């Protein structure tokens, strides 16, 4: 179907979710990676790399960097599929 | 003065024109070497030997004995020899080793035994 | 003349000598010291910045023409600051003669292909790389040439130990060959050879 | 000074960064095919974490170059895996299958012999 930024934020937080380093319960849509979850550089950059398999689009590193909490991977995806609902 | 079939070496053609081949690459050596400072030693010695060399071809018309006198090898061996020290000249413009050396070693660098 | 004694020539010398210096002219933003030994070698050392226009010049120049490449290789001298000494040996057909260009390096510090210069240099510089560890930049196809696959360390170094810090066997219970730390039924036997009387004054150093 | 030095790739920390994060990547997601292309006897899981594991030793370098070297060299070694340069063997090398675990403790080392 057409993407939406409630469809979109819906698989973002269900990645997050399978990831097993995420307290499902400390996780929020607007939680800090290493600030509040807890996650270090390489717990981030294995995330951006669940977001490009179920997104399916590449997301380079000097753009990966700045996606530091699920928000900010939402508007990245939607930014990026021109999404402006 | 006949036409040699070969020049021997695989990959090197024969030259039906040696003499205004080399006279074009020399005096284009000599352009190229008007572009470095007048005092740079890679200049005054490149212009020395190219002029030698061009003032052989100009006084030389038999081939055979012109590849005596440049001794050089086959006369498309001294083509080729021409056209590796253009494509030196050029390069040398760049790089500029007429410069003051870059940096001194390390104080025992070049000792040895150590 | 003395029937065990080399006999020296004297010709060569003065000639070698003379185009040392003829190089030491031309491209003084490199080169930093001219040798010729008694035997007839000449040495030109030079800032490793100075590795692609040296050869390039050595090889292209009328009066050198080093169109060979007979070997490149490294030598490693701990005591030094930069211990890696890069040492090219050249030959000129059109001249028939040798000559070596020398430069140095560190760890750390990468020096230039000469791959642009002779393609003879790539698998040498694959081994330099290798058995010593010194990266060369922009080199075609950069990795190990002589070392197992995997192999930890550069065991050309004088730091590395000769029988190296693993070995192989065929373990049954995983069914392959497996690799442990070396343990040696007989350990390597070292010699203290060196006698405590100077041979050679002429090589002697100052206090 | 003696401190103005020949950078390999990276002119600072974070431009080293940035490829110790590309190798990860590479890394990551060459696992899987290792794992089935080498017919490994490890998860993928296992595979990974020992990814991992090999970055996180490296963790506390400052130094560009040194960062670099280690950038050039596990470039070296993924480019072996994924050719299928190295064999099984080679592979599972990284996991000291039949070595036994050296003890840690004071104790421990005192029994068995004289190393510290």
């Amino acid at each position: 179907p057409p993407l939406t930024l409630e469809g979109i934020k819906d698989r973002v937080l269900y990645v997050l979710k399978l990831y097993d380093k995420i307290d499902p319960e400390k996780l929020s849509v607007n939680s800090h990676f290493m600030k509040d979850l807890g996650l270090d550089s390489l717990d981030q950059v294995e995330i951006i790399m669940a977001m490009e398999d179920e997104f399916g689009f590449e997301i380079p590193d000097i753009d990966a960097e700045k996606l530091m909490c699920p928000q900010e991977i939402v508007d990245y995806i939607a930014d990026k599929k021109d999404v402006y609902e | 003065g006949l036409l040699k079939k070969t020049t021997g070496l695989v990959g090197l053609a024969v030259c039906e024109t040696p003499h205004e081949r080399l006279k074009i690459l020399y005096t284009k050596i000599l352009d190229v070497l008007g572009h470095i400072p007048k005092n740079a030693a890679y200049r005054k010695y490149t212009e020395q030997i190219t002029n030698e060399k061009l003032s052989m071809v100009k006084a030389e018309p038999d081939v055979k004995k012109l590849e005596e006198r440049l001794q050089g090898g086959q006369i498309e061996e001294v083509i080729l020899q021409a056209e590796n020290e253009l494509s030196l000249a050029r390069k040398m413009i760049q790089w500029k080793p007429w410069e003051p050396l870059v940096e001194e070693p390390p104080a025992s660098q070049w000792k040895w035994p150590i | 003349t003395r029937p065990t004694v080399r006999p020296r020539n004297d010709v060569a010398h003065k000639q070698l000598s003379a185009f040392g210096e003829y190089v030491a002219e031309i491209l003084p933003k490199y080169v930093q010291q001219v040798q010729v030994s008694c035997f007839n070698e000449l040495e030109i050392c030079i800032h490793p910045d100075g590795v692609i226009p040296v050869l390039t010049f050595l090889r292209d120049h009328s009066n050198a023409q080093f169109k060979s490449l007979a070997d490149l290789t490294a030598v490693d001298i701990p005591t030094r600051q930069n211990r890696f000494e890069i040492v090219y040996n050249l030959l000129s057909l059109r001249f028939n003669s040798r000559i070596r260009v020398k430069t140095y390096t560190d760890e750390l510090t990468p020096i230039e292909s000469s791959v642009p210069v002779y393609k003879a240099a790539n698998w040498y510089e694959r081994e330099i790389w290798d058995m010593f560890g010194v990266f060369f930049a922009n080199h075609p196809d950069l990795r190990r040439i002589l070392t197992d696959y995997g192999f930890e360390g550069h065991p050309f170094r004088k730091d590395f130990p000769l029988s190296g810090y693993v070995e192989l066997r065929y373990d049954d219970e995983v069914k392959r060959v497996v690799a442990e730390p070396v343990e040696l039924a007989q350990e390597f036997r070292k010699f203290d050879l060196n006698s405590p009387w100077e041979a050679f004054p002429a090589y002697r150093q100052p206090p | 000074a003696s401190t103005s030095v020949k950078p390999i790739f990276s002119r600072d920390m974070n431009e080293a960064k940035r490829r110790v994060r590309e190798l990860y990547r590479a890394w990551y997601r060459e696992v899987p095919n290792t794992v089935h292309l080498f017919q490994l006897d490890i998860s993928v899981k296992q595979g990974r974490d020992k990814v991992r594991e090999m970055f996180k030793k490296n963790a506390h370098i400052t130094d560009p170059r040194v960062v670099d070297l280690l950038v050039i060299k596990g470039k070296m070694e993924l480019e072996e895996t994924i050719k299928v340069w190295k064999q099984r063997t080679h592979v599972m090398r990284f996991f000291h299958e039949t070595e036994a675990p050296r003890p840690k403790d004071f104790l421990s080392k005192f029994y068995v012999g004289h190393d510290p």
